RNA sequence: AAAAAAAAA
């Protein structure tokens, strides 16, 4: 559900990386 | 170990309502809503004791933040000693949470870092006030959570994540 | 801006 984006990677969605 | 604390209860939540809610997880030993001694006003929390520890775990895993009388319950394993709640060791604060984020969503995301003792998005009449707390069992889990999630965009809104600070401690540092 | 919690048996 919650979508995680990284501002220092141009706002790339990293939701799957964070979960593992 | 089969006793749950069930808090953030509406004042009018009864023992019967709690049995109806928790009963499907398995057979119940006893349920007590804690009350003021003389006025009997609910203290806003209860103990729910299952016969089987596996059943208590299922309920905690499965029924946390479910709504009773319009308010989401917050379930923990019972821990009557408040020293960890008081020390805040492992407890984190999150701010600028988009209003689309609820308790369950916050829990699911942060639990990637470690086992959570308790978490909460704060709400009022209008819903999420856009901040909350997550108390990890270990302080290493809290530290990873902060390092990883601070300054990240959560559903398109940038969050602050940092160690929780009590009101006194925070008003000290702000002056 | 924003900084929780728990008084059993």
């Amino acid at each position: 559900t919650i979508r995680i984006r990284d501002p220092n990677q141009g706002g790339k969605d990293i939701t799957e990386e964070i979960m593992s | 170990m089969a006793s749950l604390y069930v808090g953030d209860l509406h004042p009018d939540v009864t023992e019967a309502m709690l049995y109806e809610k928790f009963s499907p997880a398995g057979p119940i030993l006893s349920i007590r809503v804690c009350r003021d001694m003389i006025t009997r006003r609910s203290l806003g929390y209860a103990y729910v004791n299952f016969q089987q520890p596996a059943d208590a775990e299922r309920a905690l895993d499965t029924m946390n933040f479910d709504v009773i009388k319009g308010k989401p319950v917050r379930i923990m394993w019972s821990q009557r000693d408040p020293s960890l709640r008081k020390s805040g060791v492992g407890n984190i604060f999150i701010k600028n949470l988009d209003k689309s984020i609820d308790n369950k969503a916050l829990y699911d995301t942060f639990s990637a870092f470690g086992n959570i003792l308790s978490c909460k998005v704060v709400c009022d009449e209008n819903g999420s006030k856009g901040y909350g707390f997550v108390h990890f069992e270990t302080q290493e889990a809290a530290e990873r959570a902060i390092e990883k999630m601070n300054g990240m965009l959560l559903n398109d809104r940038k969050v602050f994540v940092g160690r929780f600070k009590s009101r006194k401690e925070r008003e000290a540092e702000l002056g």
